RNA sequence: ACCUCGAUGUCGACUCAUCUCAUCCUCGAGCUGAAGCAGGUUCGAAGGGUUCGGCUGUUCGCCGAUUAAAGAGAUACGUGAGUUGGGUUCAAACCGUCGUGAGACAGGUUGGUCCCUAUCUAUUGUGCCCGUAGGAAGAUUGAAGAGUGUUGCUUCUAGUACGAGAGGACCGAAGCGAGGACACCUCUUAUGCUCCAGUUGUAGCGCCAGCUGCACCGCUGGGUAGUAACGUGUCUAUUAGAUAAACGCUGAAAGCAUCUAAGUGUGAAACUAUCUCAAAGAUUAAUCUUCCCAUUUCGCAAGAAAGUAAGAGCCGUCAAAGACGAUGACGUUGAUAGGUUACAGGUGUAAGCAUAGUGAUAUGUUGAGCUGAGUAAUACUAAUUGCUCGAGGACU
RNA sequence: AGCGAAAUUCCUAGUCGGGUAAAUUCCGUCCCGCUUGAAUGGUGUAACCAUCUCUUGACUGUCUCGGCUAUAGACUCGGUG
RNA sequence: CAAGGAACUCUGCAAAUUAACCCCGUAAGUUAGCGAGAAGGGGUGCUUAUGUAAAAGUAAGCCGCAGUGAAGAACGAGGGG
């Protein structure tokens, strides 16, 4: 607090969440912390379950989750996803993905978990 | 074990005004107020606008105001409450579900009866 | 929950407007007042058309409370205003022109001079 | 709020005694022939039947 | 003694209106008719007591010692097995309803371990006063004040054993007494009490007969909503 | 001047206080120049309690207010590795003084920098290693404890007694308090930083729209799960035993009488128990009972391989728990968390659409949408498919 | 002279009044002022003041009275130490 | 942080009230330069139409609970010394 670190705060966390959910869209794979992988995954499942009405309001809202990437954009990920991904997941009651327990970090020896999912 | 919490409503079913006249927390209502000093239920009406109104069962509550003698009368009641007969008379309008302004605002500002 | 060095109106016409507690009498560290409590109070606001000078100290009872106070029944009785009226060492008030209908959770504690001095009690 | 003496080795290690330790988790690995600590990936890239991870 | 006891679950807290047009504190408590597990005479195991078996469950969902003796005494397997002294007149394996143990308006005492508050401050554990702000207090603006116990080799120079100090707060068995019984529903195995009761939802709470007003059984009817049309 | 000057924080304030009772008040009693009432005197008698606001560094002092009281002493004038620092105590400036003057002034005038990271011990809370003497499982128990153990008022009782007259009881009943304390969120607050809403402009989102940052989280207002009192309930009883003072009875000495001598009692907010909690490492290791358990064969006899099956641990899904420990739940034979669902719930009619206005918007579509946390279901995902310990009663 | 209980008056918690429910500080009065006292000038002076200091409007978690959200730790890991 | 409101103290330190513009207004003193943002107040958003080159601004409509819509702005008033 001595004009030093502010550390971790909810806005920082939620910014990282939005960014890395955009990322996993671009990829379908993230190597993050479980405490963050699972945490993202609840909102992810929300969006998945809700994405399949497939309406322009869905467009305007899912707009609130992305940025510019090295790989994709809003216009590209959004479109590709909407085009092909959703129905293959429309039939199961939640739990769309898996966070699975890798080994820990080298930089901090902290347990890295991989968040992913396959049809 | 099997904690359902519907049981709350299941027992509330015994003291519930089945008709529950709707209104707004800015709606002008009146009520016949039972008056039994030690005897003889009389009716003093405390009309006025509902001020707030929350609903979850017997813990349904609300507030009503009058302005008499340059004196504001602000009394909170429980919505579900025996000896309380409710009449919605003329409907107010505000698109915010908890306000405080008219407790301290002058006249000539009545909102339209909801068309 | 009303205590010393809290000033409020003189809700009864005697010739004063404002008055502040100097002591909440009786029980030590009772340290609060509520509707129906009489305490001694110094007037700092007085007119010559009445009968009081600012600085007198007498006994008054609080009738209204911006904080309000709950009815026995449960109808959560409240006020927008903290008002008090002066009595002369008995349930006979010192002021008589009733400014708004007085509270009802006092009757049992007497005051019925006042509760009668009004076309309604609120 | 300070110390007055230095210590004698034995009591130091005694404090350090019930400063004791605990061991790793443990499971088996036959989806690739190791023994990982319980509830994790194995050495091989697999967390059970499929290689959930790359080679390295 | 005649200690009527019962095990429940804190499954609601609300308000209700009664005769004399007054609000009643309402604590909803889920209580099924339980079954004593064992009864001992003042001469059998040297004191007259009864342990009751409650939260009846399936057999193989508990320790095999405990289930083994359940079937050794051949009684219903209830995960909970808790005793009270002073009473043994409850025949071995007696599934019992409490409307026989408790009437609708009398007084009881309600033992319920309270909110586990974790570690606490004294200002809330021993419930002291907070410090002031002006004239300089610094970071130590909230501290135990003077705790000098002895100065010089003739005062104390020590600290009080058994001293009240903060620690894990709440979360030990405590009782709230003289709470009126309100009403029953054995059809719903449920009860209403008054009060403001230590403990969370989901936990089983013991209720003995009152220590102050058990001979006080006094109802005032619950006034239902009056006008309906 | 003993004893520390190669160093003893000493005033007051605030807090924590606590402790002695030569007790103020709350319990009782005794006696009265104690009509009542109100007294006095004397004691038993520390369970508890005994205020605030102004004047000055300053308690003390005064005051103004009282209430059961605002008790007196004691702890380094307890109490700064507990806090300030108001002042007498920094150099600094000045004034009355004095010195002949620099200077000095329990003379004043203006202020002038409080170090700590806990080694132990104490002590709190509590985790573990081992014990409690086949293993595992619960249930206890109570050695030894702790607390609470304060009070006022309303009403009758009863203007009754008493007295005379006013005045005004003795006793008991019921209530209402205050406070003060354990708890709880339905209220009511306040919070409720991923619930919602309006929401400014600036930089964004090819344009309208529609949303984003950023500005407290921009402002504003709500508000769920929960948090927390200012909220509400409970609580302040009652009882027995020992009794103090005290009053006894019988009955002496001292033909009597005498509460003592023997004999028999009675009698206080104090005491023991009654209430709560917590307890057998209580090595004092206690107790009840439950399950399990005995696979050829070595040893100054235990198992050389079957090493629980009773259970426990580790790992995990976790929450009421939770600094962590740990407590608890359960791990697929799974509902543990999540997701999925439905609802609650409140933010309080969404966007978009068409109508109208010129538009600021209204319109209807619309209780609409939404919903961090609630509720309750769904094996949809992860709670691993595992490993470790864990049996033969040696001996009275 | 002047001013006077004063930045300087023992007495002194002088006096009177204001102020004050109630004011060992204050403001105005009264002056046997222990040695006040006219060039360290007297006695005032409009303004103004990181000048003192009185009252007093808002204003207030300064306070009662206690507490909630967010983080910085502290707490956990792992390193360095 | 509801509710008061300084009760705190040796004392309102802190802490908050205050702020921008347009416009209104300001006491006593005072030496005449002030005092004086003295004191103390109102309007403030947009759609229109008008204002002109630009606008202060006008009127109408609209909308909110409320429009220096968030950033950022003196807090008084009197006493004495």
């Amino acid at each position: 607090s001595y004009i030093n670190k502010p550390g971790k705060t909810s806005a920082w966390r939620v910014m990282t969440v939005r960014q890395q959910v955009s990322a996993v869209l671009a990829y379908g794979k993230i190597e993050t912390t479980l405490k963050k992988a699972k945490n993202t995954q609840k909102r992810l499942d929300k969006l998945i379950t809700l994405a399949k009405v497939d309406n322009f309001n869905n467009r305007r809202q899912v707009k609130k989750w992305l940025l510019n990437t090295n790989l994709f954009d809003v216009d590209q990920l959004m479109d590709h996803l909407f085009s092909k991904v959703a129905p293959k997941y429309e039939k199961t009651p939640g739990g769309y993905s898996r966070v699975l327990k890798l080994g820990p970090r080298r930089g901090d020896a902290t347990e890295m978990a991989i968040l992913q999912l396959t049809d | 074990k099997i904690n359902k919490q519907a049981l709350i409503d299941l027992v509330e079913q015994k003291q519930l005004k089945a008709y529950v006249p709707e209104f707004s927390a800015g709606d002008e209502v009146n009520v016949a107020i039972k008056l039994k000093e030690k005897e003889k239920v009389r009716i003093q009406n405390f009309t006025g606008t509902v001020l707030r109104r929350r609903g979850k069962g017997i813990s349904e509550t609300f507030i009503v105001r009058k302005t008499t003698d340059g004196i504001p009368i602000e009394k909170n009641f429980q919505i579900h409450n025996p000896n309380i007969s409710i009449e919605l008379k003329r409907r107010g309008k505000v698109r915010r579900a908890y306000i405080s302004y008219m407790r301290e605002r002058s006249g000539k500002a009545a909102k339209i009866k909801e068309r | 929950m009303v205590s010393f060095m809290t000033r409020l109106n003189v809700a009864d016409n005697t010739g004063a407007k404002q008055v502040g507690i100097i002591k909440v009498l009786g029980s030590t560290r009772k340290r609060y007042a509520f509707l129906g409590d009489v305490v001694v109070v110094s007037v700092k606001d007085a007119i010559p058309s009445g009968m009081v000078k600012k600085g007198q100290v007498l006994r008054a009872v609080i009738v209204r409370t911006k904080k309000g106070q709950q009815r026995k029944d449960g109808t959560h009785l409240k006020f927008d205003d903290n008002a008090c009226v002066l009595i002369k060492e008995d349930k006979s008030p010192r002021g008589t022109r009733i400014f708004g209908p007085v509270a009802r959770e006092l009757r049992e504690r007497g005051y019925n001079k006042i509760l009668s001095l009004a076309v309604e009690v609120v | 709020a300070v110390q007055q003496r230095r210590s004698s080795k034995h009591r130091r290690d005694k404090r350090r005694s019930h400063d004791a330790l605990t061991a790793q988790a443990l499971s088996v690995c036959q989806k690739c022939g190791k023994k990982k600590l319980f509830h994790r990936v194995c050495s091989c890239g697999m967390y059970g039947d499929l290689r959930v991870k790359k080679a390295y | 003694m005649e200690i009527r006891g019962i095990f429940g679950v804190k499954v609601g807290m609300s308000q209700v209106f009664t005769t004399n047009n007054e609000r009643l504190p309402i604590t909803v408590i889920y209580c099924e008719p339980n079954q004593v597990a064992g009864v001992k005479t003042e001469a059998k195991d040297k004191y007259s007591a009864t342990l009751l078996s409650f939260d009846t469950v399936e057999n193989k969902k508990l320790n095999k010692p405990q289930q083994g003796f359940f079937e050794k005494n051949n009684l219903k397997p209830t995960k909970h097995l808790q005793e009270i002294r002073n009473m043994t007149g409850f025949e071995m394996g007696q599934q019992i309803t409490p409307q026989n143990l408790f009437q609708v308006g009398e007084y009881v005492d309600v033992s319920a371990i309270s909110k586990g508050r974790g570690f606490t401050g004294a200002i809330k554990r021993w419930n002291f006063k907070i410090g002031p702000l002006g004239h300089g207090a610094g970071y130590p603006h909230r501290f135990q004040g003077s705790v000098q116990a002895g100065r010089g080799g003739a005062s104390a120079q020590r600290v009080f054993k058994g001293k009240k100090m903060s620690g894990h707060y709440g979360h030990e068995k405590v009782t709230v007494q003289n709470l009126r019984i309100v009403g029953f529903d054995e059809a719903n195995m449920l009860v209403l009490v008054s009060g403001a009761i230590a403990g969370p939802e989901g936990g089983v709470v013991l209720i003995r007969t009152a220590k102050k007003k058990p001979g006080v059984v006094k109802p005032i009817e619950l006034a239902v909503q009056t006008e309906k049309a």
